[PDB]
């Protein structure tokens, strides 16, 4: 009972640590998305000129 | 002939200055292309990331 308690809790521990690390994977992608797209304001201004 | 030689210059006066101002207008279209060259580079690096 103690060994299966330790094992089944350790699956619950190492499952949720994956769900955590999977979120921060978005942080670089937002930076690159904004710093690519923002130029279309400068192109829409250059087209008005 | 004295009127005709006076009328003649005006056709070449217009033809050079309109062409000179289209030489001015084309300069915007070549300067605009830097933005899509930057966009294509800022696109490709995201697939690698």
């Amino acid at each position: 009972q103690f060994g299966s308690t330790l094992l089944s809790l350790l699956e619950r521990k190492d499952s949720l640590s994956f769900d955590a690390y999977q979120m921060i994977q978005s942080g670089d992608l937002y930076r690159f998305s904004i710093d690519l797209q923002q130029q279309d304001i400068d192109i829409n201004k250059a087209s008005l000129e | 002939v004295s009127e005709s030689y006076r009328r003649r210059r005006q056709e070449w006066e217009l033809q050079y200055k309109q062409a000179e101002w289209e030489v001015n207008s084309v300069e915007q279209q070549i300067n605009l292309q830097n933005m899509q060259i930057k966009a294509a580079n800022k696109r490709l690096e995201q697939v690698e990331a």
